[PDB]
């Protein structure tokens, strides 16, 4: 769907 | 809490609230008339008109206006109708109408040639404004305080509209804090309801528009106060 | 607190042809959007896909307050991210003036006259960020839930600091209803562009403007 | 426009 935003949120912090 | 100078301005707000009626000659066709989208329409457009009416007199009344610049009035008044008008429906809509008024006046605005699109969100912001549980005075207050915004287009003394608005927040602050001491952010939660309204600005030229291309027609005051 | 100012300010401080130039730096700082997010308490607690839907709506207007803010050192414009000082003329050539005017008044000046400091900054981007009414939240309780903590640590960090100025908690919180206006328009703007093809527009702000 | 002025001075 937002690949983009979906990887960066589960991403480090 | 309420200070006496406080108290003052309240009692002129609710004085002046207290009068916004709308005419049974218009609210008896809510059960009356027949159900399409052109006589939904019509009876809109005649609760609209009716309802701006209420709000200018209204306005004239508020602490500060009459000394308010002649064209800087008029930004106001068209800068703020579309908000005050959502926000006295999220009055109605939360409050007891006679027998049959909610549940028949809803099914004609879902029914009017209003998108689906306008009509969700616009039934989402009135259960938000049920669930705050707002009293009359709060009602009051916010609604002259939308009236009173300074960031409308074209008002140029946005300092003076800011010195109106400013004592009305003050005693909506101590009200707010008074009647729900448990919920010690409902003050906060009233202004954020504000910038939700500015969302149904942008949503109202969008429903005029496809209204205006399904060829309905306004008043000439709905006219004037909407730019057509 | 179970929403602490220093946590908010530390988020803010850990992240510290003009169409195309914003258009670039508002792509650069997408990225960098997400990372303050998930530095604000409790937000990567909530579901992944309410995270998702806070920050598709409300970037826009998270991105505007983040540059008027920073622009409250220049004269007649806007600092971008990328180190670019968008100035009057190049927006008003570029047919974009009224927007880019409004930002200068009602964010950027404002922000200066009150001297809105980096906390307060933070405080009401957080609440931009838990916006309840976005479309779609499993929970939109728990939002609420949260920009109440917001409301309530802002509220006493007013009280602390600016004792003499009781009517502060309000003024910040009435720049957030002149943000969502300006965040409208932008937006109207941009799939307006998109809608006649017409710049550079870059790919996690592609992704941002497709459904 | 001129029904809104009217308004304002009644
Ligand atoms: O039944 C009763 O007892 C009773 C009592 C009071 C009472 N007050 C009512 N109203 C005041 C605000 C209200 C309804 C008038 C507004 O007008 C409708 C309207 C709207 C509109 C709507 Cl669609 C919802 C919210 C705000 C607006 Cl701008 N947009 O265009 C129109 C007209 C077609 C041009 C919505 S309905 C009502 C009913
Ligand atoms: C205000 C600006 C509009 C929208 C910009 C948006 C949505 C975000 C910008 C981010 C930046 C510029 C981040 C930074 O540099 O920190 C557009 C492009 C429609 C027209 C020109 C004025």
């Amino acid at each position: 769907r937002h690949k983009i935003l979906h990887r960066l949120l589960q991403e480090g912090s | 809490e309420l200070t006496p100078d406080q108290q003052t301005l309240l009692h002129f707000i609710m004085d002046s609230y207290n009068k916004q009626r709308m005419p049974q000659e218009i609210t008896n066709k809510i059960l009356k008339e027949e159900f399409s989208a052109e006589e939904n329409f019509l009876i809109l457009t005649e609760m609209a008109t009716n309802h701006v009416q209420v709000l200018v007199e209204f306005t004239k009344k508020l602490p500060g206006f009459q000394t308010l610049d002649h064209e800087d009035q008029i930004a106001l008044l068209k800068g703020s109708a579309v908000e005050a008008m959502f926000l006295r429906s999220a009055e109605i809509f939360n409050k007891k109408l006679p027998s049959g008024h909610s549940d028949l006046l809803e099914e004609r605005i879902r029914n009017s040639g209003i998108s689906d699109e306008y009509i969700t969100p616009m039934f989402s912001f009135y259960k938000s404004i049920g669930e705050l549980k707002m009293t009359q005075e709060e009602y009051a207050l916010l609604t002259a305080i939308v009236i009173l915004s300074p960031d409308r287009q074209y008002i140029k003394d946005r300092e003076a509209v800011e010195k109106l608005q400013e004592p009305l927040l003050d005693v909506l602050q101590k009200l707010c804090k008074i009647h729900q001491p448990e919920n010690p952010q409902h003050f906060a939660e009233l202004l954020g309801r504000l910038t939700e309204l500015r969302t149904f600005n942008h949503h109202h030229a969008e429903m005029l528009m496809s209204w205006r291309v399904n060829d309905h027609k306004f008043t000439p005051l709905l006219e004037e106060i909407w730019d057509v | 607190e179970d929403m602490p100012v220093e946590r908010i300010l530390e988020a803010e401080l850990a992240v510290e042809d003009p169409v195309t130039n914003i258009c670039q730096a508002a792509d650069k700082q997408l990225f960098t959007l997400v990372e303050w997010a998930k530095r604000i308490p409790h937000f990567s607690e909530l579901p992944l896909d309410d995270q998702v839907i806070l920050l598709r709506a409300g970037w826009n207007e998270l991105l505007i307050a983040s540059f008027s803010h920073r622009s409250i050192a220049v004269k007649d414009g806007i600092l971008l991210a990328t180190g670019l000082h968008v100035h009057r003329n190049s927006a008003h050539s570029a047919g974009v003036g009224a927007i880019f005017d409004r930002v200068l008044t009602e964010l950027v000046s404002k922000m200066r006259d009150m001297q809105m400091d980096k906390t307060e900054l933070g405080c009401l981007r957080a609440i931009v960020l838990f916006n309840p009414d976005s479309k779609g939240l499993s929970n939109p309780a728990e939002v609420e839930a949260l920009r109440e903590k917001v409301y309530a640590s802002l509220e006493a960090y007013c009280k602390h600091k600016y004792p003499e100025q009781p009517g502060r908690f309000a003024k910040l919180l009435l720049r957030l209803p002149a943000l969502r206006s300006i965040g409208l328009k932008c937006l109207e703007h941009l799939f307006f562009f998109k809608l006649i093809g017409d710049t550079p527009i870059d790919t996690f702000l592609m992704e941002m403007l497709e459904a």
